[PDB]
RNA sequence: ACCCACUCGGCACCUUACGAGAAAUCAAAGUCUUUGGGUUCUGGGGGGAGUAUGGUCGCAAGGCUGAAACUUAAAGGAAUUGACGGAAGGGCACCACCAGGAGUGGAGCCUGCGGCUUAAUUUGACCAACACGGGGAAACUCACCAGGUCCAGACACAAUAAGGAUUGACAGAUUGAGAGCUCUUUCUUGAUUUUGUGGGUGGUGGUGCAUGGCCGUUCUUAGUUGGUGGAGUGAUUUGUCUGCUUAAUUGCGAUAACGAACGAGACCUUAACCUACUAAAUAGUGGUGCUAGCAUUUGCUGGUUAUCCACUUCUUAGAGGGACUAUCGGUUUCAAGCCGAUGGAAGUUUGAGGCAAUAACAGGUCUGUGAUGCCCUUAGACGUUCUGGGCCGCACGCGCGCUACACUGACGGAGCCAGCGAGUCUAACCUUGGCCGAGAGGUCUUGGUAAUCUUGUGAAACUCCGUCGUGCUGGGGAUAGAGCAUUGUAAUUAUUGCUCUUCAACGAGGAAUUCCUAGUAAGCGCAAGUCAUCAGCUUGCGUUGAUUACGUCCCUGCCCUUUGUACACAC
């Protein structure tokens, strides 16, 4: 293990099957210098990766560290890991939150078919014992529970109030290579809120051949 | 030169720990009314077993636990 | 016209710097820290930038004038040392050439490096790696891989614990396995031990770019230094050199240098000389000496200090002696030397080595070291071990070697001469002789702890005689097949040798390149390191034994003088 980019502490890790090469010893130094830049931003529309790893099966370098330094490494394998993230199909992964909406009885009713609307879910559908306020988490994947502060009310009547909180990501993975995929849909937002190529460049641009 | 990690193809082996009988000294000698005791276990017939070597008993043959030797009750 | 001697003015020039200057340098750049003759212009770190803009002049090109933002800690001058030059001159070197020799590269094979491959094909090294790590690896080696084992957890502390901390356990199973490893039924031993915490300990683990040491290279070249003195403000320089000469910073000689020192040399070892000294059954020789044989005018041999005596010329090895360029002629400026001849064992530093200067190189080595810091690990161990596999795998390139591609050969028979070694009783070593055996080998004994026994290491080229007869042939032995032996427990991924079967390319080699000037290269063999067996390797020893030249700096490098430089990490 060598590092955790970004900032040496995400989920990336650099995995070395490289088990009779030399010069490792040189150039961990700028290995990590570039792994680091394609986990902070990324190929497909340029954000952190999460649960990303290289397994570095083989190296190939030179005799003397000079074309085999940082104006040799950095861009070379900012092409090696745009390769294999690439062809293990990169997919999307989508923050959750930790909601516990205060509801009376029905309002779970409310609730329950409000949290199916845009691709989100429920974790459980748990109450408190003590009382008909039943508190509900749920998979919402970040869009969006704008207040809905009126459809549930619109069910059950006198006391239905809403209020949620935030927790962790989510992944599902909807293959964003093709502008049809509904998560290959979404980046495209992101994407000209970038201003770089709409197309997703797939990995033989980033990937040789023997 | 650079190692590598040793691979465990089988799950750890666990070092054996010794059956501690508790006074079971006091289960190879039986005492009457009047006290007299008697030996419960053979004794080895080599001379260098002991009086009290108490052959382990098994399934068809007595096994000594020091001399390492085999003996048959019906000989 | 010129010559001589003046004088004014001009371009200058040569020496010295008294003087000045940072110095190069300068007769003005002097009369300036002892600072003031008159006077105009320009400069105030480098870039930006002579840029923008404004202005003016010009037909335009552009000129003149002319910033700033921002940016930087150096830019720059002159010399010194070094490095380098596709700069010059001068020396040196068969790790360069001339004249040549032998090759390598081309065929095959051994072996090394890379590369491909795998479980590993462990690894370091890239003129100064690549028959190197003494590395010719079955196991070990061994550092890797698939596995199985021990704690080799010192010491201290806590915990457990004689109502037992514990280790071992025959049989089955598991298990590569006759590891009670662990399970299956329960015996042996007894605070030895078990768990954890600190501390170690071990590691062919990493780091040679953290190092010591060692070694190689620069550099087998002749170079390095300080004392005093001289020049400079100084770094530095002279000394340490123009020339000649030497293998040489070896000397002669010239000198702002003198006297020195280390390296070279000197030193030592080996080899050849010594009819001279000393000797000797572990060396030999002479004795119609001892005895016997041979052939018979008498020569050759066997036991001859143990069957005697005399000796050291051959052998050995101590002390020495011998050449120091000795004598004669030539050369040079007498000279250092050089050349030739004579004599001489020896006339090339007599031959050949050993040791071999300051300074370094990030040369290599932590994988030689119980040399060694730091870091990694330390019980499911990277420590230690046992089994098996790998290091040797194979489309390919290169290196070092061996075999050869033939008649100055091969084959067969015969003649048949060394040295340098080594060798077991602190044990299976070296083995003679006889026997078995085509061989390989086995066998009983002998001798040797060693000038004695192997051993006169009877080795091979070579010599003679015969076969082959220009046919890739009888050269060649590559790959492969079958059997017999030794060593090792173990020969399979052939150990090796031996027997027979096969005779592949190879008709002498393109660019290129290696090494080499006399007992020389090269042909030839032997010994030894390796080692239980394995020698195509290598150190040495010898056997046969050339050609060519006694030089040059053209090529390649190295060194010196000058020179240039904006480099100093030094092209």
């Amino acid at each position: 293990i060598w590092c955790f980019g970004p900032d040496g502490n995400g989920p990336n890790l650099v995995i070395d099957q490289t088990k009779a090469v030399q010069y490792l010893h040189e150039i961990k130094d700028s290995v990590v210098a570039a792994f680091q830049w394609a986990t902070k931003e990324g190929p497909i529309f340029g954000e952190e990766m999460r649960s990303v790893r290289v397994n570095i099966l083989d190296v190939t370098l030179h005799a003397d560290a000079i074309h085999r330094g940082g104006g040799q490494i950095i861009p070379t394998m900012r092409r090696a890991t745009y390769a294999g993230f690439l062809l293990a199909d990169p997919k999307i992964q989508e923050p959750v939150f930790l909601v516990e909406i205060q509801c009376p009885e029905q309002a779970v009713g409310g609730i329950y078919s409000v949290l199916n609307k845009k691709r989100g879910q429920v974790v459980s559908e748990e109450q408190r014992p003590g009382t008909p306020l039943f508190t509900v988490k749920a998979y919402l994947p970040v869009n969006e529970s704008f207040g809905f502060t009126g459809e549930l009310r619109q069910a059950t009547g006198g006391q239905a109030f809403p209020q949620m909180v935030f927790d962790h990501w989510s992944t599902l993975g909807s293959d964003p290579l093709d502008p049809t995929s509904k998560a290959g849909e979404i980046v495209l937002a992101a994407r000209k809120r970038h201003g770089m190529k709409e197309e997703v460049p797939g990995w033989q641009e980033y990937y040789d051949k023997l | 030169k650079k190692r590598k990690k040793k691979v465990y193809t089988t799950p750890k082996k666990i070092k054996h720990k010794h059956k501690k009988v508790k006074l079971a000294v006091l289960s190879y000698y039986k005492v009457d009314a009047e006290g007299k005791v008697t030996k419960l276990r053979r004794e080895c017939s080599n001379p260098t077993c002991g009086a009290g070597v108490f052959l382990a008993n098994h399934k068809d043959r007595l096994y000594c636990g020091k001399c390492h030797s085999v003996y048959k009750v019906n000989a």
